[PDB]
């Protein structure tokens, strides 16, 4: 199970009836489908990439100057000109100087200096944007059976299967070894919002640092570097690197501003990841609203026999799962296959099998299996495998299991969270209207507030509630009300 | 991490600097910056002035700290 | 499809029963019928001309001086008299001088002084103005049935039929190859108003200026220039381009005003221009109410097969049309001609097709076919051909295409759109009564208010409101409905 | 001499015309170059709101035409 | 006399003991000096000019368009760019066009397109400007004595000296032939303010046109045309006589806005012209305030006899001088040279000379004399040359002639008056206080209120006198002294 | 694009001139261009006079700027 080695998991249950379910397969996650009468499984999004995207501004963040060339003139003798006032790549500044009679002029006061450099950039210093055209973008989503095996990171499992979704997929049918057929339809148009998502490229082939990022097209397109497109041999707005100092009369002093990769590091303070991988461009940050069909689904080994009680040891002891589960790995030396005995009682000589598995019906094969994942009731507990039995005490609580849950759920409320009520499958009264309560509000103060920040957000959220302290109309006191909104809703 | 500018200090001089208006003028551009991006909250903070307050005097002294405040 | 390649575009509906249709054909637009079991057509105002018409007042905008004479005399001597006082193009000024012993008279005072220039014209410097008679005035409307195929600009598609509308014509029966036949009857008397309407032409042959122009008769009859007709040897106010000298009692200098051309391009701020192609006076501005009878068309490959579900590929991916409408362009490899099996469902797994196709039952023929409009619903929308689906996002919303028409209909409600009620059919007390309530209102605030411009109405209807404010009786304090009326009807 | 200009008539127009924006903005570069010359004058017509008209309504009835009439 | 030529006028006293006269030599005038003892001279400024001065700003009035070239882009395709967005002399524009299928585009929206024309001039349609370096300018001042002969402006009088007057020039001493010598000292720096005077030159080979202009520096310097200097091979700003159409997509057309001579020349309405001789630059408007020394002057011919009373005749009869002046001219015919007895009477038989003379001691030489000017107490009078009398009716009245002065006065104080109190000599206490009762006043309405024209002049006032109605504050009520001033100061 | 007038200068003047009183005149003709093209409106201004304001001084005020307003 792929859902074991991370630390962020989301269990998914299902009914006698319930065949449909609509997910969120948010990028480094894993969603482990639980169904009464079907084999689990563990549906996850693994990568989302476009080979080879068009790019858009580049920019460049080291000025590389050469050939200045100062021309000058005395007060009334026609203002100076140079030949690289026009040619490209180059900037020029026009100023007044103080001529003198040190510098051989017949009168006094202001006389044109005009100065200009050749505006190249340097070598692997360019801030390259990239963007996705949504009809080559490729998201791709793995699923993973419950085998009864384990397979660690390091290895891959072999049911393990793989679908891509481009914008040109409906649904694909995955022919998951003897367990039956599953089906995965992706809203690929409802996923990331591309229309305000810029892949940002630096030199790659620097060490140490990331290969690239994702920024918001906003600030991308209003950055205050010189810029050009592809294919284009100089570039605009060249000035923003360069300044001039104050001349002496006859020369006028051209300063570069130096490499700039220090300042724009610093601006990308909370800025998901992207890797570039190749021409691939991969993310590190997305989601999509795929869902699964369950009616082709069928457990495997019904057929297959009860194992002796006697002969199971251990490869690996029974421990913690992270996840308020529990997890272990079996050894059988008798005839295989055969269904292994599972059951756990908490406390009452009961003979009471509460011992909620994950990995429904677990079987040792003639190669593999062992691996169970159940989960169990806060208490004392005692497992048995046929004839071993183990004590374990179930940290979690009554209550705590479910407050677990509702701190995911309000996480589970970010940005991603924000699209995502669709977790469940038509909750009608509880969830669609759920879609109809926070669009319409939060889509209100993502119109306005978005691209602000975290300080001013904890700030005139305040101030409108400074205004609801000193109101006149107690109907328009009801503007205590964005104190409840934009001090809690918009800080997490 | 961060440098702090050197507009703290600003000992001397008469002979050449870097940017003798940009110390002051860039506090001058971030705020325009502010009002030509969010047209929607200029317009929002004219209800503080013959609204909410009506204190003349310290009406301006909303005004103009507010705007400074977002950076 | 014509409509496709320009921004102004509008759709006309049609039920079972509506086979009758009024539009009102707007140059520079293009208007796509859709009617329930006809094959859709896309009908369009093309040019408006008339082969050499008559002209009226010519200008001359630089005088051509010659032949300066001055006569004077001395102050009790007999008043200076000239052969060229009376002869045609001669503009003359007398004036009093002061004559002394140096100028050889023999008392003081106030000496006569006369002089006299020949005012001839410059070559290519006339504004020759020119006007349309309603007899032979000729619009030409071209319709183009949506075949399947797509034409771009550069090519000419080959179903496009043109049909000329003078004042002698009253239908015309267009055979639109297998699509059957339409009838087109235009009110070419109820067109561009012909009486308000002047073809201002300087010289043509300049490259780097429109050819012609089009100008309001009051406009073009006030002029303050010299003026002549056509054949007339000599000018009318030719000493509007001369000015004379205060004179130095012998000779009185004669002043040209030079060219004028620059001060009456400023003066066409805000004119729409007019073509001229030889001797056709086309113009860019204008339009008329042509009516569309359906009744004599049927859809082409009713007959034939459906096409088989596999062997559809794209020559052309689908895309956003800026019509809140899709297009795109399928290719077929296999049996031809058949009928291509197009639906799109946008999402219940409901299989319910909500594609509201523009081209009707789109049809691979045996050299042509496959360019497909359709119109989605707002949402995630799955389109289909055969076995070939694709994700699709349609950006609008549900009231946003209802305010999308609103903000066209506002201004569709231009001075075009204050004629043009007619864009419906036959509205009673919906458009019938809306022609009654504008054209008694309208053309009140016409005959008054008509040659004023932008900054009087928004001075008058203000200085008419303020008198609102300070007014006696209420019963009289309802003139501040004209502020309801100036400062929003006549400022759009 | 003088040609009026035909901001007037103002027939139609979905075709192409010389100055959709300038017809109506060279009266307000006219107004603006008043000022930028004049700022001795600009400051001048402050006089007329605060301390002579006090009628707000109307002070702005002198302020909007003064600077119109001045072509 | 000079000073009889022209209608232009003034007449300066100067009894026992006034030797230094400060005038004011305003150009188109002529100054008639009379003092007691000393015989009269007629001092006027007769031209100023500069040899080949210093040309600032040029100007282009018809731009000259070639080579159009238009690049466009697909919406998502790289914005477009040209070779000539940075050559010199060449306009582009940039802007968004509407790119469909027709024009072969994968995508809609808004496709960038940019045109790029090479912007001359044409030939002889520069409006140069240029400017008067004070160093090298060039006063001329000439000094005609009252010789009693007469020559008209055809010919050129004998005793006529002239004396120039640059910056580098103290005083003359003119050699007056028999009169003795004259010293002229002429304030050259308080002349014409040339801080704010530049001569605007178009071409000066047109036939129908002044050859030079004088205009403000402030009204030259900003203009909204295309300018560059002496040399500059590319032009500035020169988009602002190229205007480009909306695209159609492909195309973007480029319109030129023609000539612009004729808007120029409306603008200078009331500009003082100036004229152009070869290389010299002349000017028709300007004052100078030389101060005349008449120590070294003498009377001629004091030592000749009387003429016989019997042997006068005319070669012109008596005349009026319409400066209530009476003009003659005598013939003698015994021995020559001698003094003519010139007297005159009015109504008494009274034998009381009332002939104020303007030629003192008119005397007949060797080769001319014989030109005589009086002024005359109005009414009847009798003139006397020896042995022959005329009837003379002096047409003025008592008032008349003060009231005549007082009407020259005023119209003395325009512009140059404003500078001119010092047309008297040494006031003090009436002339040196009207120096400093109006400098602080009119460099004050000039400080404000210069370049604001007669309109506003004429409006403003009468709102700052309306202000005078409506006012709080009897000590703020005195605001109306400014309707006292604006309605009446600068209004002449 | 625009040129303005050169009325506003008027330096001095004793020789030669282009226009003394077409300087004042123009907009003299403008004003009476106003009337004879619209004589509809300058009927429409009498029920300023007469009708509404009802003050003599201040009548007036009304309809020589409105006038003059109109370019
Ligand atoms: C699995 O991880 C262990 C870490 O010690 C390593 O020895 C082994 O080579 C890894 N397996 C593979 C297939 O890389
Ligand atoms: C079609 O348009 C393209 C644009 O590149 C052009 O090359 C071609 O000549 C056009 N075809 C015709 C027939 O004009
Ligand atoms: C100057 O003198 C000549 C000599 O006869 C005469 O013909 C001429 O008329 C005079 N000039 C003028 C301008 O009157």
């Amino acid at each position: 199970s792929r859902c074991t080695h991370l630390e962020n998991r989301d269990f998914v249950t299902g009914t006698q009836g319930t065949t449909r379910v609509t997910l969120v397969l948010e990028l480094g996650g894993c969603v482990t489908i639980t169904a009464e009468g079907k084999p689990s499984m563990d549906v996850w999004l693994d990568a989302i990439y476009q080979e080879n995207p068009a790019q858009t501004r580049e920019y460049c963040l080291h000025a590389k100057l050469s050939d200045t060339k100062v021309a000058a003139r005395c007060p009334t003798m026609g203002p100076a000109t140079l030949a690289e006032e026009h040619q490209g790549g180059t900037v020029c500044k026009r100023d007044q100087s103080d001529r003198g009679w040190g510098n051989h002029c017949g009168l006094f006061g202001k006389g044109s200096i005009v100065a200009c450099v050749k505006a190249a950039c340097e070598a692997k210093k360019k801030a390259t944007g990239h963007v996705y055209d949504a009809n080559k973008i490729v998201y791709t989503v793995k699923v993973e059976p419950h085998t009864g095996d384990y397979v660690a990171a390091n290895e891959t499992h072999s049911g393990r299967k793989t679908a891509s979704f481009t914008v040109s997929s409906e649904k694909t049918i995955l022919t998951m070894g003897e367990y039956g057929d599953v089906s995965l339809l992706c809203r690929v148009a409802s996923g990331v919002d591309l229309a305000q998502t810029v892949i940002l490229e630096l030199d790659k082939t620097v060490e140490h640092l990331p290969t690239a990022w994702q920024v918001h097209r906003d600030w991308f397109n209003d950055l205050a570097l010189p810029w050009k497109h592809e294919g284009a041999r100089n570039w605009n707005n060249a000035e923003r690197l360069v300044e001039f100092g104050a001349p002496h009369a006859v020369k006028m002093d051209v300063y570069n501003l130096g490499d700039q990769t220090g300042v724009l590091l610093k601006a990308l303070a909370g800025v998901p990841v992207a890797h570039i991988e190749g021409t691939k461009y991969h993310l590190k940050s997305g989601h999509v609203t795929c869902e699964v069909g369950l009616e082709k689904l069928k457990m495997k080994g019904l057929t297959y026999t009860m194992c002796d009680k006697t002969k199971f040891t251990w490869k690996r002891a029974p421990t913690d799962s992270g996840h308020d589960t529990v997890v272990m790995e079996v050894t059988f030396s008798g005839t295989k296959p055969c269904r292994i005995p599972v059951r756990a009682v908490a406390h009452g000589s009961p003979d009471v099998n509460v011992a909620m598995l994950i990995t429904p019906n677990p079987t040792i094969e003639n190669n593999g299996g062992g691996f169970i994942e159940m989960q169990l009731p806060p208490g004392d507990n005692i497992i048995y495998v046929g004839e071993l039995s183990y004590q374990w005490f179930q940290k979690g609580s009554s209550i705590g299991r479910v407050f677990q849950k509702t701190k995911k759920g309000i996480e589970r409320l970010t940005v991603i969270g924000e699209h995502a009520w669709d977790f469940g499958s038509a909750g009608g009264f509880l969830s669609s209207i759920g879609k109809a309560l926070h669009t319409v509000l939060g889509g209100a103060f993502n119109s306005i507030f978005g691209g602000v920040g975290f300080l001013p957000k904890l700030l005139l959220g305040v101030a409108l509630a400074w205004l609801g302290l000193n109101m006149r109309n107690p109907t328009m006191s009801m503007s205590f009300l964005l104190a409840g909104v934009l001090v809690l809703a918009m800080t997490l | 991490v961060l440098i702090p500018s050197h507009a703290q200090g600003e000992l001397t001089g008469r002979g050449h600097k870097w940017l003798e208006g940009d110390s002051l003028r860039t506090h001058l551009t971030r705020v325009e910056g502010w009002v030509w991006k969010n047209r929607l909250l200029a317009l929002a903070m004219v209800t503080v002035v013959w609204l909410t307050l009506e204190s003349v005097v310290t009406r301006v002294a909303v005004l103009v700290v507010l705007l400074c405040l977002a950076p």
